[PDB]
């Protein structure tokens, strides 16, 4: 149950981190910017565990692995 | 194929609309406020179709329906 509580907590943080950095790019691409968003986003990076952070980091590389006709890893 | 192209387009807009309003609440709750985010979010409301907007509006009510023991006259 403790594991699942962490799953919810980290998942919420991963979402908020993405939501901020996404919204920041949408402002910076619309001219006027707000660097205050980055401060909150960077706060999520520390909040996100080292294990959880690696999981999201390997995800794009994980998709590239399971995409081809072969699994290069034998 | 035209239907699916709209699915992608509207889905992207629904996400961006949520990402903005979410990030706006995170700033407003952290003191400093950037109302510029709301302008971009309101722009998504017009972009989102009338049918698509209703779908997301009925979703919480939809969850409450399929949650109970009965599906409520008949």
């Amino acid at each position: 149950r403790a594991y699942h509580r962490r799953v919810v907590a980290q998942s919420k943080l991963a979402r908020e981190r993405q939501q901020l950095r996404a919204a920041h790019d949408m402002l910076q691409g619309a001219g006027h910017e707000s660097a205050a968003l980055e401060t909150l986003a960077s706060e999520r990076d520390v909040s996100l565990g080292a294990v959880e952070r690696k999981l999201l980091a390997m995800w794009p590389q994980m998709q590239q692995a399971y995409s081809g006709d072969e699994y290069v890893v034998i | 194929r035209a239907y699916h192209r709209r699915v992608v387009a509207q889905s992207k807009l629904a996400r961006e609309r949520q990402q903005l309003r979410a990030a706006h609440d995170m700033l407003q709750g952290a003191g400093h406020e950037s109302a510029a985010l709301e302008t971009l979010a309101s722009e998504r409301d017009v972009s989102l179709g009338a049918v698509e907007r209703k779908l997301l509006a009925m979703w919480p009510q939809m969850q409450q329906a399929y949650s109970g023991d009965e599906y409520v006259e008949i």
